[PDB]
């Protein structure tokens, strides 16, 4: 109420204009939530209703956070951030600590309810323009503004850095190796601490936090046992590109050697050292597919050689902080999925597989959506950033469902491949 | 009068300045009019005569346009409008009638000259300044400025909407059960109240607004039961678009076809069935619109076929949220599919269709699914629900379909129903190399320059064949090549190609296409029992290729 703070005088990146995004239609069930949510915020003045002197707008979505609990508002801040936060990340540049990925276990804590205090420069809220939809465009839509610091806005965490710093500093003074990292409103704190040490050491912070500024966290695990998430306690010291193994076909067949060769042929682009030629010779016939042709002593020397040429990766490791990282997904089998992030074609910094057998929930979309986010992390974890996702799904289909299973704060820029995978192998 | 409403402040675009647009002084004849018209307007308070401390000018036009018996005023500040900042988008979307709900009584009120009653921000006024010279020379250049939303001003609408949006508030608050919507300077008030009792509130409102200087000349709420909105024709229980004529003439030109097609798609919403594939496929020509389009027979068929439907007039129902929305589909023909959304048995709410998209060779099922989506999509935008789907297709089929595809999807709650066209897996490839089946190292090629090729192969059984080809691509030849493979092969077959292309194509398990070449291969695979196709690197030096490529010498050498 009547007691504020000052205002870091904010400004967009020179030359650009405020974002004017189009509000996607959402369900009634969603709208209703949003009517509720934002009205309380009108109540608590964090946000306010505006008029026509304002043309900007930024997307918003209703989301059931922390396991289908009552709804949560989510603004698709993608554009604004890109319109401010970029030259802005040249000033308030929130730092990225490498070694975290190296740590054994890292947890995430949403430190967003915080921002809801610090006011905003009266000449920038203008951009915080967001509209909530009137079903079937019957009403003119509810148009609010933001008065404090908006959770999705990248310019806000940056600002909040100040307090956050001290908020932690002491906790940091007692716990040094415990690296903590702030990305928007989520806290990633890493340690090589044993499960419970880490765990308790966690609530430790949670409490400390709460003490220092009603920076309240999410109570993920009571003294209760349930089939709930094993928390956002990742173990980044675990990451590999191993499974891209050559099939152990003791029963070598014309068909097989060919298949073999094929993978090896495109595989030549990811390991310019592999040569399949002498093997190509082993299938130079015009035989029956199902036929055994191991023979070529000179050839199996090739099988083995390259068979391990995999294990010894290439130069393809030069994280170019200028360039953007690209994520790419492969729907593998029932609940089998895969990806790879690279800035360059075969210069893929890391690849990995997602497994969660399509059964109890086989909604591709869900698993996809899941995956995405699960990838998103890694990326952040490591480079501290959101890749560009190449989604093997329909724009329109996805544009109608991620928001259902989507339980994350940020939203990465993505796109969809109507381009099937020759790349579809066991890898 | 006017409205004492809290005005809205407008700033001109950053770094910009008001129009210095003078006017070619119009005929001194219609000048007396401008003056006489503005004197009253000024006396109606709408204007404030000021000339000195204000450079900014705009041109004052005046003549008579439609059925009226008086001279009209016009002044477009297009220059100003541009210099003007941007507001909120008035109607980023039109409500779709099928989404509306049924009410006993409704009505529409022309909000008079809505904008005028509304007060221009006290400052922007200087900009809305204009000039009415007396004669050709004897003239003091009487300048005036608006105190209200000017006739042709960019914000005018946005503002006004906001204003009114507000003005109604208390009223609607107090009188909660009479939904309202405004359109242009028009008001649509409806409710489930007894004609007279409906009339009771109408006045209450009419009056309410009247307290705000908002002129509504409705006598006893004057409205035409048949509502002409965005083409739709509405009534408190049904909606439809009537004026829809599909012209018939001889010298069919392009513009007309397009118009036919627009006119056709429009009615589809309500009219269950309409087709447009050919008429459209036809329009495919480039830029020349004044030329005549040779509506071939296939076209005429769908046209008069459609015509038959159009002749007979159908109508649509409104929304009742106390029920399940239902989406039902059927394949009316090659490439074409249709849907209909209904609450209760045979009471049409909405129709329409999904036209097969880009990506020349596709699968019906995939397509069907691509279809369900559009449906899914609308229900959201309209009644924000997800219609339970009625799908003319087996679950085993469907299931196996998506369990196969590379891309991903989402099948809502849907039941299979028996009906005529049935989407199902016609052909279906193998997984492992068929044992015994004669292997076919199929190949083809073509010299793009020569525009000629050769299709052929060599079966494992020392068997060979070829066929020269005029007008063929390395691509066409490849398929062709497989097609032969298919013809000559038996029941079970192993086909081997060097085609990146055909490899994918066949694997796509598409169907119903425009490439005879493919259609055939399709029909053969259909005809078949067990095919195992496989793909290998054309020139990588596989001998299985080496020869099928070494036979290519019969055309030339390199
Ligand atoms: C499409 C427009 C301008 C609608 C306004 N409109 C009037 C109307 C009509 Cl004319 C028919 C069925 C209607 N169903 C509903 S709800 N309405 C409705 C209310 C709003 C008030």
């Amino acid at each position: 109420p009547i007691s504020p703070i000052e205002t870091v005088p904010v400004k967009l990146k020179p030359g650009m204009d405020g974002p004017k995004v189009k509000q996607w239609p959402l369900t009634e069930e969603k709208i209703k939530a949003l009517v509720e949510i934002c009205t309380e915020m009108e109540k608590e003045g964090k946000i306010s209703k505006i008029g026509p002197e304002n043309p900007y707008n930024t997307p918003v979505f209703a989301i059931k956070k922390k396991d289908s609990t009552k709804w949560r508002k989510l603004v698709d801040f993608r554009e604004l951030n890109k319109r401010t936060q970029d030259f802005w990340e040249v000033q308030l540049g929130i730092p990225h600590p490498a070694g975290l990925k190296k740590k054994k276990s890292v947890t995430v804590l949403d430190v967003g309810d915080a921002y809801f205090s610090v006011p905003l420069d009266e000449d920038f809220r203008k951009y915080t323009a967001f509209t909530i939809p009137s079903i079937n465009n019957e009403t003119p839509g509810i148009r609010y503004q933001y008065n404090v610091l908006p959770q999705g806005w990248k310019g806000s965490p940056a600002i909040f850095q100040s307090s956050m710093t001290k908020i932690l500093e002491p906790f940091k003074k007692q716990n040094p190796d415990i690296v903590i990292c702030q990305y928007m409103d989520d806290l990633y704190v890493g340690s090589d601490l044993e499960i419970g040490q880490h765990r308790t050491k966690i609530e430790e912070l949670r409490q400390h936090l709460l003490r220092w500024g009603l920076t309240t966290p999410d109570k993920k695990h009571q003294k209760e046992p349930p089939f709930l998430w094993m928390g956002y306690e990742l173990h980044p010291d675990k990451w590999t590109v191993q499974p891209i193994v050559l099939p152990e076909k003791d029963s070598w067949t014309v068909n097989d050697i060919q298949k073999l060769v094929g993978k090896l042929n495109w595989a030549s682009q990811i390991y310019p050292g592999i040569k399949v030629r002498q093997l190509s010779k082993l299938l130079r016939g015009t035989k029956a597919l199902t036929e055994v042709i191991p023979l070529t002593e000179e050839a199996e020397l090739e099988l083995a050689e390259n068979r391990e040429i995999l294990k010894e990766p290439v130069h393809g490791v030069y994280y170019d902080p200028s360039k953007d990282l690209i994520a790419e997904i492969q729907k593998q089998g029932q609940g089998q999925w895969t990806y790879q992030i690279y800035q360059e074609p075969f210069k893929n910094l890391k690849t990995g597989k997602y497994a969660r057998m399509r059964g109890a929930h086989t909604n591709d979309v869900k698993q996809l959506t899941e995956a995405v986010q699960k990838i998103t992390t890694e990326s952040i974890v490591i480079w501290g950033k959101t890749p560009k996702f190449k989604l093997p799904i329909q724009k329109e289909t996805w544009e109608t469902w991620w928001t259902e299973y989507w339980q994350a704060t940020w939203i990465p820029e993505w796109e969809f491949v109507n381009t099937p995978p020759l790349v579809k192998l066991w890898y | 009068p006017i409205s004492p409403i809290e005005t809205v402040p407008v700033k001109l675009k950053p770094g910009m300045d008001g129009p210095k647009v003078k006017q070619w002084p119009l005929t001194e004849e219609k000048i007396k009019a401008l003056v006489e018209i503005c004197t009253e307007m000024e006396k109606e308070g709408k204007i404030s005569k000021i000339g000195p401390e204000n450079p900014y000018n705009t041109p004052v036009f005046a003549i008579k346009k439609k059925d009226s018996t008086k001279w009209r005023k016009l002044v477009d500040f297009r220059e100003l409008n541009k210099r003007t900042q941007d507001f909120w988008e008035v109607q980023l979307g039109i409500p779709h009638p099928a989404g509306l709900k049924k009410k006993k009584s409704v009505t529409v009120l022309d909000v008079g000259d809505a904008y005028f009653s509304v007060p221009l921000d006290e400052d922007f006024r200087k900009y809305t300044a204009f000039t009415i010279p007396s004669i050709n020379n004897e003239t003091p250049g009487i300048r005036y400025q608006y105190n209200v939303l000017p006739q042709g001003w960019k914000g005018s609408p946005a503002i006004f909407q906001s204003s009114m949006t507000k003005i109604l508030e208390p009223f609607k608050k107090q009188n909660p059960d009479i939904v309202i919507c405004q359109y242009m300077d028009d008001l649509y008030v409806g409710s489930d109240l007894e004609i007279g009792q409906h009339r009771t509130k109408i006045e209450e409102l009419r009056q309410h607004l009247l307290r705000w200087g908002l002129t509504t000349p409705d006598k006893k709420h004057q409205k035409e039961p048949p509502f002409l909105w965005m083409g739709y024709e509405l009534h408190p229980d049904k909606w439809t678009v009537q004026p829809i004529v599909l012209p018939e003439k001889d010298s069919w030109t392009v513009n007309d076809i397009q118009k036919l097609v627009g006119k056709l798609n429009w009615a589809s919403q309500i009219y269950p069935g309409i087709k447009v594939r050919q008429l459209s496929k036809l329009l495919r020509g480039t830029k020349a619109l004044t030329e005549v389009i040779p509506l071939t027979e296939e076209a005429e068929l769908e046209l008069a076929e459609n015509r038959e439907i159009l002749k007979e007039p159908v109508h649509g129902v409104y929304y009742d949220p106390s029920k399940d929305l239902i989406a039902e589909i059927q394949k009316q023909g090659q490439g074409q599919w249709t849907y209909q959304i209904y609450q209760e048995p045979f009471k049409n709410l909405k129709t329409g269709k999904y036209a097969r998209m880009r990506g020349a060779h596709t699968n019906d099922v995939k397509q069907l699914t691509e279809a369900v989506q559009k449906i899914t999509t609308e229900s959201i935008v309209i009644w924000g629900k997800t219609p339970k789907f009625k799908l003319p297709i087996q679950k085993e089929t469907w299931e196996t379909w998506w369990t196969e595809y590379w891309q991903a999807t989402w099948i809502p709650e849907w039941e299979f129903v028996n009906t005529p066209p049935l989407v199902k897996l016609w052909y279906q490839l193998e997984k492992e190399p068929i044992v015994g089946a004669e292997t076919f190292y199929v190949d083809g090629a073509a010299n793009r320059e020569t525009k000629l090729g050769k299709a052929g192969y060599v079966t494992n059984k020392g068997r060979q064949k070829v066929v020269p080809l005029t007008n063929t691509t390395n691509q066409k030849t490849e398929l062709q090549a497989i097609y032969l493979a298919l013809q000559d092969s038996g029941l079970e077959v192993n086909i081997v190609t060097d085609s990146q292309y055909a490899l994918g194509i066949i694997q796509a398990q598409p169907d119903k296409s425009e490439s005879e070449l493919v259609n055939q291969i399709i029909e053969q695979l259909i005809k078949k029992e067990k095919v195992y196709l496989a793909w290998v690197p054309a020139h990588k030096g596989i001998g299985g290729n080496e020869q099928v490529d070494k036979l290519v010498s019969a055309g030339i050498r390199k």
